[PDB]
RNA sequence: UGCGCAGAUACCGGGAGGAACGCCGAUGGCGAAGGCAGCCACCUGGUCCACCCGUGACGCUGAGGCGCGAAAGCGUGGGGAGCAAACCGGAUUAGAUACCCGGGUAGUCCACGCCCUAAACGAUGCGCGCUAGGUCUCUGGGUCUCCUGGGGGCCGAAGCUAACGCGU
């Protein structure tokens, strides 16, 4: 799992300000926790196709909010990237 | 590490040496996991409902317990190591829902 | 006649020892009563085929019987 | 040759041949009887006749051995069922219980083409 | 046909091994489809509701691309209980390369890799807004006769349709 803590962790470590828990950052952060938690439970449950459906849609919403993010604030965009490693 | 509860069924047949040696060897697994203990039962020798390993009876342990959840497997697969060990079944405390009120 | 739950007080249907009140769940051949004579939700009916299961591996309820007189 | 007392008597109905076996009280085998031990064969031994004749001839083999009770176990459909128990009742040598025990399995080997008609 | 006096069938005990999980079981449930059914644990996907807290149009569809895709089939290596194309027999028939009976290889199962098709069916692409109701049902929530969601069925206002039908 993700247990709320370590969730909570991140909604901190990535809000604009306090009480953000919805914006395009932390939304981004958060799928990125999912991504790579589901990921390292692909390259071993190879065969396991289903939740892979759950990836292509969770990499989707990522480069969609991304793209966004891009298009709005270039700036943060570059940061926010950095700060997590993706995309170039 | 999430709560549980470990069934064990035993030899009807032991004295007090060889019961206590397998009540004991059990109480290392447990430690040696990461188990830590709430409640314990002993309701002991009872009737099964058919035979198991030939035998009209069995001895039962129940335990309470927190563990490391990744371990819980590997906690029961040792516990059948033993031949005095016939069931071990481990399951997920619950919420009691009821019925009736 | 009645419904098994017509019978009892209250009891917690998630506890797969009590035999004494898992038994009455049971035909006469030892299998699972149908919802029509059980007087159960689906959902609590759902959750005791559970139950009833796992004390069959257990030891303390039966697989089968056979019918007594035929 | 021993005496036996009491013990059973396995009715086994198909619906081709109906077969009666007798035995003591851990279930050896004291005599036993079919459709074809008697005389008919082929088509005949599955008739409710067939199946009296066969039970009744066992059971008349076994009370040589003194058999005076038995418990009846019986196993599968045909027609001959309740007619080879009616002759047990009616044998003199005393019904205690009955008990269907029929084999089914918790969905075991795949059946024959056949008797999956139901496909 | 076959099997059986090298003692079968039927019965009691013990063991070995493979496949599939009775009752629960539904007009049920989950999934995008194909599809998913003993019980336990771990790892993981989707979805619904309530609060009305956060972002501030970040949306819909989607040629090509990629991935999934029942069954049968193919390659290598296992496994093999029951069932069974082909095949070998017994029947039936005017004949019977069939339907019925006795056997039986591939295959059905597991690993890895291919194939990429179907009455792949709701024969109904995806999304959104609008337009009477009644009834049964799964799963939520509330102030719990009932109300408010989300799913599953039937009947049917308006309207539609060659018709049969469709009809929140
Ligand atoms: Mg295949
Ligand atoms: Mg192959
Ligand atoms: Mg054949």
């Amino acid at each position: 799992p993700i247990t709320k803590e370590e969730k909570q962790k991140v909604i901190q470590e990535f809000a604009r300000f306090p009480g953000d828990t919805g914006s395009t950052e932390v939304q981004v952060a958060l799928l990125t926790l999912r991504i790579n938690r589901l990921s390292e439970h692909l390259k071993v449950h190879k065969k396991d196709h289903h939740s892979h459906r759950g990836l292509l849609m969770m990499v989707g919403q990522r480069r969609r909010l991304l793209r966004y993010l891009q298009r709005e604030d270039p700036e943060r965009y570059r940061a926010l990237i950095e700060k997590l490693g993706i995309r170039g | 590490m999430r709560r549980y509860e470990v069934n064990i069924v035993l030899n009807p047949n032991l004295d007090q040496s060889q019961l206590a040696l397998e009540k004991e060897i059990i109480q290392r697994a447990l430690e040696n996991y990461g188990a830590r203990v709430e409640k314990v039962e002993e309701l002991g020798l009872r009737r099964l409902a058919y035979p198991i390993a030939k035998d009209p009876q069995g001895y039962f342990l129940w335990y309470q317990v927190e563990m490391p959840e990744d371990r819980v497997n590997d906690l029961a697969r040792e516990l059948r190591i033993r031949d005095n060990v016939r069931r071990v079944m481990v399951v997920k405390s619950q919420e009691p829902f009821l019925a009736n009120a | 006649k009645a419904k098994v739950k017509a019978t009892l007080g209250e009891f917690d249907l998630r506890d797969y020892r009590n035999v004494e009140v898992l038994k009455r769940f049971l035909s006469e051949t030892g299998k699972i009563l149908p919802r029509r004579r059980t007087g159960l939700s689906a959902k609590e009916q759902r959750i005791l085929a559970k139950t009833i299961k796992r004390a069959r591996i257990l030891g303390l309820l039966p697989f089968t019987e056979k019918l007594v007189r035929k | 040759k021993r005496q036996v007392a009491s013990g059973r008597a396995y009715i086994h109905a198909s619906y081709n041949n109906t077969i009666v076996t007798i035995t003591d009280p851990d279930g050896n085998p004291i005599t036993w009887s079919s459709g074809g031990v008697i005389g008919y064969k082929g088509s005949r031994k599955g008739t409710p006749y067939a199946a009296q004749l066969a039970a009744l001839d066992a059971a008349k083999k076994a009370m040589a051995y003194g058999m005076q009770s038995v418990d009846v176990i019986v196993r599968g459909t045909g027609a001959g069922r309740e007619q080879a128990i009616r002759a047990l009742q009616a044998s003199g040598l005393q019904v205690k219980s009955i008990v269907d025990d029929t084999p089914v399995p918790h969905n075991g080997c795949r059946p024959k083409k056949k008797f999956r008609k139901a496909s």
